[PDB]
């Protein structure tokens, strides 16, 4: 799901977490 | 920044995401 | 050495007073009782028409249960002595029950209990019991079995007074006020036969000097034979209990026990009921031989155990089957020798075919009296067969198998709850014991909150640092850095928190405790004064009394959910000296006219080290003469007149969480001093008068003042300086004496002195005549007025008298008084603000006009 | 009735402002938010130039999430007025979080909000925070939703001075330090343009008036369409939030919905983007249709709710299935709509493939929004298959499924623990479902201590009966008769006990309460006194203050182990009037020679009711002359001078079982006055007065007294008397009136009055002068000597004067002094135990006697 | 008195042994 | 077995508790 679903639980890397990114 | 874990949380979570996405977040619709 | 023992015994077996008082003529005799002795149900006992003297030792205990028309236990027991406790009835050794009749004890010669305890119990006529010291008469390692309940302590039984062995310990000790207890020193504790007339270790219960002024035991203390005390039996005969006899003696000899009787035998020099371990009764029970593969198995259905009684039973016993559970059930109140009792009733059992529970247990240390345990089979396990080992409400339990112990559990799941202080620790130390080898156990089954919260288990340590301390305030530092967040090397001091929310702050405990030894809070507990949650680390302790030595300690606080709980130690510190209180009860009072006099103590805190008493004297100016007064028309004499907080932040935690996942999308003063006195001008008194008093003193005199005048009284206490202050404090801070208040004094004799001088008559030429007098040196107060009378040298004639204001009559070289022929005496006295002063001495002048 | 709405409509579909100044440009023209308006993470709003005035209205709700660099809403949000909330993201119309650079709102125009709270939280510069009166804007009935916290409120926001919209309802409701709220009246409550002025029902938030009587609304109350508002649109049209639209404009219209987009569609009037329950959407998805068997089976996968946000996901879903059990962990603070929510997001499931847990919740009340739900098949129970319903911590649920509702259980047993308001008497409702049928829950499932330990649920109701009264005590009676042991024929209003030691005692609570509402007690709460257990079932209350009210109930206390628990209702009672309390501030003072007054409160308890003061007056005379004085040379002006609470029964009771087990084997004041006043011998004064006053008074005069008088005075209050003190009691015990302090009053009252009168003199035969006089009429306080003077007429002549004891000038008919030639005037005057008098006028006497 | 079940207990109990049968008991031995 | 055994757990009629107490 969303950030809270994919990290702050079952936790994620920063690589992953760039997703949320790039306009 | 390396590890790939780093179960990041609350508030530590927003301020770890306005730096590693520094400059845009793509909207909603 | 050895010797003879008093009298010759004549040992009889357990007797039971039962039904009616004619069972005492079973009773006479008995020099000593060879098992126990019980009385209970004797509906009447006033007419027991004898004492039984001779009964003097009982070898397993005592218990007087509903025992009615008994005033005291005197009449059955005048010499009972000791109980050796070699068994015990529930672990107690003497019970008294729920008589309604018994008054007082009156166990006078009573001066040894060897095992187990007293138990004393509905007896609400019975008094004078609550004096005697149990702890003394027991066997000293283990002293708490000294139970007593509802002896009419209430209103009705404050007559148990004693003989004020009067007061002694600051308390009554005697058996009624006829008697008080036999102490014994603690050279030979209670191994006397009086408070000075100690007795040899040899005896037991007292000894007797014989008719050739040697000792005589009253009852031997290891062992007996032909009356004679000795270490150990002869060869050929065997211990029993209180003596030795023969194996065929000791093959008739007989105990009862749990609704049973077993007869004794003969086994390695001991009289024996039991095989020892590793051992089995041969077919015709005369003796003991060893058991085929080192021990016999034996097998006992099992059932609750609700007191230790019961778990007598169990003894010698390897198997435990049925599908019922082997519920311990025990209540005791103090650990008595439940560790024991338990020990011998279950010490052999080395595997349970069914499950273990221990619901609802007080007293109850741990299950390492399991000694030989290794398996609980947990073949048919309970509740609906979900658990084999079922542990619940043990209110003094604290952990479960000996050190290191293994036990296997071949079935079930575990439960515990409500145990407050079994630490969760110890649990999870079954986990590599299990059949499942569970990981860890499931919040289902072991609690979480309720399990261990009374221990001081497991605490993570902080490293307080106290940073900076003051006259009222301190600053704490907390030097432990947390884990907050990632784990990332972990380590580092870990305090670890998931989130930097789940940790709402640091909590900081102070209290005042010159002793320094508070315990941590329990939950109504108000000695400790808290703060509220802190984040950063560091608080700062505000006005705080200086001086005082502060009990601190600190803890993390985080939302219940969260576990990562730590805490401190109770370090302790002390506030600055600050500055010293006010001097107490300050008073002035004359010496002379010129000697003053000053009284003080001191009943408050000085806060600090009292280095020095400062005290300074000053005078104020006397009035002047007013306009608005008159004098000599009226006379003057003027005498002186001188919370958890848990919801909030976890509904702000979800609700913060529930926006993140939908926000991102992907894509008068003293400040200094130097003794001193000032010195009139004229030199005959000081003005002011500023010295230092060493710490002894409380009051002191000061002389060579003026007279007639008032003097302010400054009195002052001076503290220490700590280095730190003074190589630093010139002149900020300071503040190193105490606060004052101004005393007046009401100087008694300051006046009176130096009168009047020099009177002189003359006269102008009816001529009137002028009077001259002399002012004192120093004004007898402020003048006002000056009387002057004089008197005519013939028989009754009146002495008139009028006076001047002063200070004009001067300009006439006098005070001009009409008289008339004759010879006439003067007198003259001063009127000032101290009222009227003496007259002086007479001058005389003859009046002789010339035509 | 019809009315225009303000401004031509430009609606613009639901808004994001996202990362940037420029983004601003999408406000542009439209007046109203068709859908949501969220502003997060703009790093800096300062550079916004304009502002957006049309924006009036919004249909969902306002989340200002981490906008920075931005002041006020004010800017952006001059004219919104209204937040609808047809859909409300999180229970929540308008959030305002964590925002480092807002300081004032600067919402003026913000009239109404129509669903949902309001939660600010993280703004440390916000100040104002506390201003608004929220609960008007809400709807009225749940209002409950109005959070904010850690605003910076502490100490910093020093400019919370508001224009004092000054402190109405003590609370300065200013928006920014200048600007207010206006309020509207009930009748036109959140629909008025001002202060007063109101508006018709037909708008939303108030009606602009103009100069031609063409009122407008700010927005339609219930619909739109063509700038004109109804209660429903007209036929071809369908209503979307605000408006009216076709059903082209309905299939162009969308919304978001949790990572989704979904048009809405033209159904029954109203495009809505879901079709109602029974109806799926066609596969053209242009309209809907009736559900196959009138139920869409859809399914979704069970996981974790953790907020209301996330149920909403669940929506239209029938069936739950997964082995993951539902996991409710919903975390509100004084849930408003967490019901309403949960019902929208799960009233459609009806069968639950896995099993439900509803772990740690705050504000959950009841699972009653499970309304479809038939069967919690619980097929893969969790933790190991042992539950299929599981409960922990749910800090505020109280109750399960609604009235007379029904579900089916195929597998698992339940749970349940620390549930405080879930009695378990609610729980075992349950019994009956279970596939298993369980007669009862074991030990180990159902938490029987700690659940419902909140609710005063299985409180048995005792018949507490107030017994006897007192002035300061009073006794209690419970009049239930307890059974202990015997069933003895059970519904006899039992309250029972299976074991009598069991029973420890009733426990009597009471406390000073003059309202009578105090409730129950929680566990440091000390507002209650306790008396100790009793078991006969009387207490007697003592110590009681006088006419007092009492609030008392009584508890049963028990063994923990057991648990037939009972109490009662907390009745109350008023003690008897008791005797008044003295008077306060009692003074005397004289008026004049003859008038006295006296002034006194009653600033403490009086008791009962103050029927009557009464005041007794009574002259003390002085003693007789005194010898040790001197007259003419002391004379004297003379002015006034004068735990555990179980561990001991439980091993009681133990050690009890085990000895039966093993004993038995088979085979000066004013008691009573009435009103008076006496006169004098002479009947010129009153020698004593003793009146009564009536309540009203306070302070009184007393009249016809005599000239310098110790005049004692005593007061006191009398209180009233209950019927049973007069009629079952009678004259004896009085104590009816208060305690007293005599206050003395000995002045010289109050002029001279009269000393001495009618002087005359004569001589015997420079012959001796005899002088008479007439003493006074009473004596001017205890005459003890005459001052007698006599002067000479002539120039430059004084008076002389003598003294006598008095009494003794009779025996010559006048004092006898030395004259000499010449006319001389006479004067006298008494001086007495009160001091001096005023000397007589003269009169004259010429000595020429013959040779 | 009659009536057999009586879930008997404690003081109760042994008041009942007594009323039962005053007379006596049986002694253990 | 014992009065305790008996009686107080489980039931036990009068006239079977009368065996406690024979002549
Ligand atoms: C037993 O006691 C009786 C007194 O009742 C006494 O006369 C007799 O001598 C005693 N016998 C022995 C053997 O002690
Ligand atoms: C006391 O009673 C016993 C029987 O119980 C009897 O043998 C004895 O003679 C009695 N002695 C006296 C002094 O009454
Ligand atoms: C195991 O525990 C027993 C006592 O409980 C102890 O004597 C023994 O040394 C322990 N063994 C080890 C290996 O620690
Ligand atoms: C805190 O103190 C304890 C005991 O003095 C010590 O064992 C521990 O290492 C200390 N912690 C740190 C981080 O130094
Ligand atoms: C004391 O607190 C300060 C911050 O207030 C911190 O920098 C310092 O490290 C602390 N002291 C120690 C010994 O860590
Ligand atoms: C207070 O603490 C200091 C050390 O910090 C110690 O010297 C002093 O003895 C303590 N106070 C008392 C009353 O012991
Ligand atoms: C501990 O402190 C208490 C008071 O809190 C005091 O009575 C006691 O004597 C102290 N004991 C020690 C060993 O410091
Ligand atoms: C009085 O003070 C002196 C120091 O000036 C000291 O030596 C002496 O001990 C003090 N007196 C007493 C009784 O302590
Ligand atoms: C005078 O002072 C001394 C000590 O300085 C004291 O013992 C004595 O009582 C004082 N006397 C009076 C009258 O104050
Ligand atoms: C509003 O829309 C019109 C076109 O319909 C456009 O010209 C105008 O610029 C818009 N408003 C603003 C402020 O630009
Ligand atoms: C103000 O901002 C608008 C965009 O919202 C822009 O068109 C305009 O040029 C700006 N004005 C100034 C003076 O910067
Ligand atoms: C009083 O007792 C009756 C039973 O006789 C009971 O029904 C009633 O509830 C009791 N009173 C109250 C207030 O409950
Ligand atoms: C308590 O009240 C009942 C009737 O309500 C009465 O029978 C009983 O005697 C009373 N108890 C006392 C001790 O007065
Ligand atoms: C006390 O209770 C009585 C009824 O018993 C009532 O009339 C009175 O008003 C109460 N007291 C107060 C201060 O209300
Ligand atoms: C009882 O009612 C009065 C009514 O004036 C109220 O002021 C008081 O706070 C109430 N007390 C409690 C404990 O509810
Ligand atoms: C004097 O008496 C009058 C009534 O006669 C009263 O009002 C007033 O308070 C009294 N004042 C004093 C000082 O007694
Ligand atoms: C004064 O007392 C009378 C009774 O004598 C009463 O009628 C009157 O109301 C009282 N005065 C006031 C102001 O109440």
């Amino acid at each position: 799901g969303g950030v809270y679903d994919e990290c702050c639980v079952k936790t994620c890397s920063y690589l992953e977490l760039a997703i949320y990114c790039l306009p | 920044l390396p590890p790939g874990n780093h179960k990041l949380c609350g508030p530590a979570l927003s301020d770890a995401m306005d730096v590693v996405c520094p400059h845009g977040f793509n909207t909603l619709p | 050495p050895t010797m003879r023992l008093s009298q010759n015994v004549k040992p009889c077996k357990s007797m039971d007073i039962r039904n009616m008082v004619s069972h005492f003529n079973q009773l006479e005799n008995c020099t000593v009782i060879e098992g126990f002795l019980l009385i209970d149900l004797i509906n009447d006992a006033s007419p027991l028409n004898r004492s039984f003297p001779k009964l003097t030792e009982v070898t397993d205990y005592i218990i007087i249960y509903r025992v009615t028309g008994l005033h005291s236990l005197s009449k059955i027991f005048p010499n009972l002595s000791v109980i050796r406790g070699n068994k015990l009835f529930d672990g107690y050794a003497l019970v008294v029950y729920s008589n309604f009749d018994l008054m007082d004890l009156g166990l006078h010669k009573l001066r040894s209990i060897t095992r187990g305890g007293v138990r004393i119990e509905k007896n609400h006529k019975l008094c004078y019991d609550r004096t005697i010291d149990w702890l003394e008469i027991l066997a000293e390692n283990e002293t708490q079995l000294v139970v007593l309940t509802e002896n009419g302590k209430e209103k009705e039984c404050r007559l148990s007074k004693c003989p004020g062995c009067q007061l002694h310990n600051n308390r009554r000790l005697c058996w009624n006020s006829k008697l008080c207890q036999t102490k014994c020193p603690e050279k030979c504790r209670n191994n006397c036969i009086d408070e000075h007339t100690c007795c040899s270790q040899d005896c037991l219960g007292g000894c007797v000097i014989d008719k050739n002024g040697n000792e005589s035991c009253i009852s031997c203390r290891n062992v007996s034979f032909n009356n004679i005390c000795m270490d150990s039996c002869p060869k050929g005969y065997y211990q029993f209990d209180s003596r030795c006899v023969t194996a065929n003696e000791c093959i008739t000899l007989t105990k009862f026990e749990t609704n049973s009787v077993y007869s004794g035998i003969p086994y390695n020099g001991q009289c024996i009921t039991h095989c020892p371990t590793g051992y089995q009764k041969s077919e015709n029970k005369r003796m003991c031989e060893p058991c085929p593969g080192g021990k016999c198995d034996k097998e006992c259905s099992s059932g609750l155990i609700d007191s230790l009684e019961r778990a007598r039973e169990f003894h010698g016993c390897t198997i435990i089957t049925g599908t019922e559970p082997l519920t311990i059930s025990i209540k005791r109140e103090s650990g008595a020798h439940v560790m024991d009792e338990l020990k011998y009733g279950l010490a052999a059992v080395h595997k349970i075919q069914s499950s273990l529970m221990v619901h609802l247990t007080y007293g109850l240390k741990s299950l390492k009296f399991f000694q030989s345990l290794t398996e609980i089979s947990g073949d048919p396990p309970m509740d609906a067969d979900k658990y084999a080992l079922y542990v619940l409400d043990n209110r003094d339990l604290d952990e479960l198998w000996g050190p290191n112990q293994t036990v296997f559990i071949r079935k079930g799941g575990v439960f515990f709850h409500f145990n407050p202080k079994l630490c969760v620790s110890t649990i999870n130390q079954l986990l590599p014991m299990l059949a499942s080898k569970p990981k860890f156990f499931e919040k289902s089954d072991v609690g979480a909150d309720s399990n261990g919260n009374r221990g001081s288990c497991g605490t993570a340590v902080l490293n307080v640092t106290l940073q900076s301390v003051g006259a009222n305030s301190a600053m704490l530092n907390v030097t432990t850095k947390v884990e907050i967040g990632e784990p990332q090397k972990p380590s580092n001091a870990t305090i670890v928190f998931k989130d930097p929310r789940a940790f709402i702050g640091f909590v900081f405990y102070h209290m005042i405790d010159p002793y320094g030894n508070s315990t941590k809070s329990s939950p109504c507990d108000d000695r400790w004064k808290v703060s509220s949650p802190e984040k950063s680390g560091v608080m700062v302790l505000s006005n705080l009394i200086p001086y005082t030595n502060y009990s601190y300690y600190v803890r993390t606080m985080a939302i219940s959910s969260e576990l990562t709980n730590a805490e401190s130690d109770v370090k302790n510190f002390r506030t600055n000296p600050g500055r010293p209180s006010k001097v107490t009860e300050v008073v002035a009072t004359a010496i002379s006219d010129s000697k003053i006099n000053v009284t003080w103590s001191y009943l408050d805190k000085p806060y600090g080290v009292l280095t020095r008493y400062f005290i300074k004297a000053k005078l104020i100016n006397r009035p002047t003469r007013n306009n608005n007064r008159d004098y000599c028309t009226e006379p003057l004499v003027k005498a002186m007149e001188n919370e958890y907080d848990d919801r909030k932040v976890q509904a702000g935690m979800e609700f913060e969480n529930a926006l993140q996942n939908f926000i991102f999308v992907p894509n008068d003063d003293e400040n200094t001093y130097k003794d001193e006195e000032d010195l009139s001008s004229n030199k005959q008194f000081y003005e002011v008068f500023a010295k230092e008093l060493p710490p002894n003193q409380t009051h002191f005199v000061f002389e060579k003042l003026r007279h007639f005048t008032r003097y302010a009284i400054f009195v002052v206490a001076c503290r220490e300086e700590i280095p730190s202050e003074k190589l630093r404090d010139t002149s900020f801070k300071k503040s190193l004496c105490s606060d004052y208040d101004t005393v007046f004094q009401t100087t008694k004799r300051k006046k009176f002195a130096d009168i009047v001088m020099d009177l002189k008559v003359d006269l102008e030429h009816e001529s009137p005549v002028r009077v001259r007098w002399t002012p004192p040196v120093d004004p007898n107060g402020e003048i006002v007025t000056y009387e002057v009378a004089y008197k005519l040298q013939k028989p009754d004639q009146v002495e008139e008298k009028k006076c001047i204001p002063a200070a004009d009559f001067n300009q006439t070289a006098g005070y001009l008084i009409k008289l008339n022929e004759g010879l006439y005496s003067f007198r003259v006295r001063a009127n000032s603000i101290a009222g009227y002063g003496d007259f002086t001495e007479v001058e005389h002048i003859k009046v002789e006009p010339p035509p």
